[PDB]
């Protein structure tokens, strides 16, 4: 039979059968209970709208993501999300399909063990396998080397790989991602008068960020230009009218990636953690990693980031090496495409964690040889 | 110990052709076909239908004027 | 007498209202057609662009 | 207020019985003006508005610009000395207190009910006022069914006829156990 | 009685006319607004295309 390539993510759940080009169903991972009282009788009001249904009734819900930073903080809601994904968005019972979840690097063990225990006890799948979210993104590019920066919505991690041999001592995981950029944008919009507070209006700020923000090639020059002319002010229409005008908030929101001091984080930007991740590698594979830097994940879709990052790394790196940044147009679904490719391989067909194996060793089987 | 992947045979970077070159031409041609058929179905039919509705609207206007005038003629007392 | 006075009065209101409605209807329809024609002119701009793109 | 402004022509109604006559005058003659100042100017020059009405004993009376000044109080409660804003602006305020994502639906489904919303020409004045207040992009629609007066009772009949509602009644044994304060409890 | 009958019938006909006109107005309004949103979307995506051209 065919395998189910699910990809929990944090912000958008992407799923679909193995062997295709794009995920079949992509929908936000939010579960929102209603918060008001409700007076109409017999309206058929449910107790929790999940997935894309709660992005249409969000006016009277309190949306809450079940995955904070890669890790899962609310297991009941995550179980509800998985149940919805299997039964309503794909309509395939899990009793007859292997599953291939994905997990960020350096995550707590208990999260992974609970994930496999749920998949084997509640949904009762035949066999499931957990894979690191960066190796898949490297599969999708058709490479076999390269250092991949997978800046998702929950957590940004940077896994270097050479000739198929991952370097476990050079993984640099940073917890700045799309959600913190949304919060920072929502916080700097208040400098013009627009106040978004409700958890429903966070979605509106996210839409503003997606449609308007861009990464500046040079930050100081843009700050000077936006403060003199008015060629940058782009307007946007809220879900009820009252258009708003975003000035130099456009390139200040995604600039947080390269200067995490804006949101008070100490660490260095995504332009310098990649160079540090490279320098921890051996001295003989640094040229190949320099030449095959891969971008993935949703948050790396800002217009103009593949040039800013290349300029920064070229500034840091030695002058002789060639710096090349692979930015495929299908960046958002790169991890899932790689997952489909991996699940479609014949050599991989014996790596699944078969159910009888789980019955013999318990949920701690995932840390064992079947990784 | 870290997992040990059993040794296989092949391949990689050879499916990039079979997943890229396909849509490099088929997708472009199919989308061009879709745009052509949608424009043909939509624009000319919409303009013709709007002209037809405009003519019917003018006829309704004439009927309204005639009825209003005759009723005002009779009722004027 | 009360009945027929009422009926004629409310009928006159109805006639004036319906005539106002007809003016409204015509204005809305004609504006719709004008906007749709602007859109189709834009579509033929795009279609000239697509004929250029026939370069591919 | 109509009984108070009729005194400007000479007709004095004082008795609590004559309040019914003034109510009949209001029902049969008054209407809501689409634009107030233009109507005030027109009624002060021509005489095309003066409609007459026969009292319960003869002595017909002629109502001039009192016709659209009585129901105008709804949109300008300063006429009867009330501070608050009219029914055209308390609806917009009630909408703006709602969340930002359900304002379009409320704009498009504004419903009128009750007896007093039966004035000829109110469904247009209210729409004009709200369209003036609201953002220009939203569509403002005012639902004014012809059965406005009995709308509440028709809805009550529908609600009482539902099967799902059949277990929400406050049964007598429940009242005997908790007293009259049962109404504020779960059985609302 | 005769005047009453004729007036009532005229009134009812005009009333039904009123209702049907309102329904027609609503439907044409929905379609015109959908066209308006379509136009705004096409213009916005056109501008995004222009800015994409500016980028590259
Ligand atoms: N076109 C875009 N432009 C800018 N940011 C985007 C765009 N699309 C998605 N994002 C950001 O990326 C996030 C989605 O990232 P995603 O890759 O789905 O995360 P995950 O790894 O959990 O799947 C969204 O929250 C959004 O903030
Ligand atoms: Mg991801």
């Amino acid at each position: 039979t065919t395998a189910l390539v699910c990809d929990n993510g944090s912000g958008l759940v992407k799923a679909g059968f193995a062997g295709d080009d794009a995920p079949r169903a992509v929908f936000p991972s939010i579960v929102g209970r209603p918060r008001h009282q409700g007076v109409m009788v017999g309206m058929g009001q449910k107790d929790s709208y999940v997935g894309d249904e709660a992005q249409s009734k969000r006016g009277i819900l309190t949306l809450k993501y079940p995955i904070e930073h890669g890790i899962i903080t609310n297991w009941d809601d995550m179980e509800k999300i998985w149940h919805h994904t299997f039964y309503n968005e794909l309509r395939v019972a899990p009793e007859e399909h292997p599953t291939l979840l994905t997990e960020a690097p350096l995550n707590p063990k208990a999260n992974r063990e609970k994930m496999t225990q749920i998949m084997f006890e509640t949904f009762n799948v035949p066999a499931m396998y957990v894979a690191i979210q960066a190796v898949l993104s490297l599969y999708a590019s058709g490479r076999t080397t390269g250092i991949v920066l997978d800046s998702g919505d929950g957590v940004t991690h940077n896994v270097p790989i050479y000739e198929g041999y991952a370097l476990p001592h050079a993984i640099m995981r940073l917890d700045l991602a799309g959600r913190d950029l949304t919060d920072y944008l929502m916080k700097i919009l208040t400098e013009r008068g627009y106040s978004f507070v409700t958890t429903a209006e966070r979605e509106i700020v996210r839409d503003i960020k997606e449609k308007l923000c861009y990464v500046a090639l040079d930050f100081e020059n843009e700050m000077a230009t936006a403060a003199s002319s008015s060629s940058l002010e782009k307007s946007y229409e809220l879900p009820d009218g009252q258009v708003i005008t975003i000035g130099n908030e456009r390139f200040r929101c995604p600039e947080t990636l390269f200067q995490p001091s804006f949101i008070g984080m100490e660490s260095a930007g995504i332009h310098e953690t990649t160079y540090n991740s490279i320098m921890k590698c051996d001295i003989d594979i640094r040229k190949d990693l320099y030449a095959n830097n891969v971008l993935s994940g949703g948050t790396t879709m800002y217009p103009g980031i593949a040039d800013r990052m290349q300029k920064e790394i070229t500034a840091l790196a030695p002058s002789t090496m060639k710096i090349k940044i692979i930015a495929p147009p299908e960046r958002k679904y790169s991890v899932w495409i790689g997952g489909s490719i991996l699940a479609s391989l014949s050599t991989f067909q014996q790596m699944w964690i078969s159910k009888q194996e789980y019955d013999e060793a318990g949920p701690s089987i995932v840390h064992r040889k079947c990784f | 110990v870290p997992p040990k992947i059993p040794d296989g045979e092949r391949v990689d970077f050879d499916d990039i052709h079979r997943k890229r070159v396909e849509k490099d031409l088929n997708e472009l041609q199919t989308l061009i076909e879709a745009h052509f058929e949608n424009r043909k179905k939509e624009e000319e039919e919409l303009i013709s239908l709007k002209d037809r509705i405009e003519k019917r609207r003018a006829e309704r206007a004439e009927q309204q004027r005639i009825r209003n005038e005759r009723e005002k003629e009779r009722q004027n007392r | 007498s009360d009945k027929l006075k009422e009926a004629e009065t409310r009928a006159e209101f109805a006639e004036r209202s319906v005539t106002k409605l007809e003016k409204s209807i015509d204005d809305l329809e004609d504006e719709l057609y004008a906007q749709k024609l602007k859109y189709k002119a834009i579509s033929e701009e795009l279609d000239h662009a697509l004929n250029d793109m026939t370069s591919i």
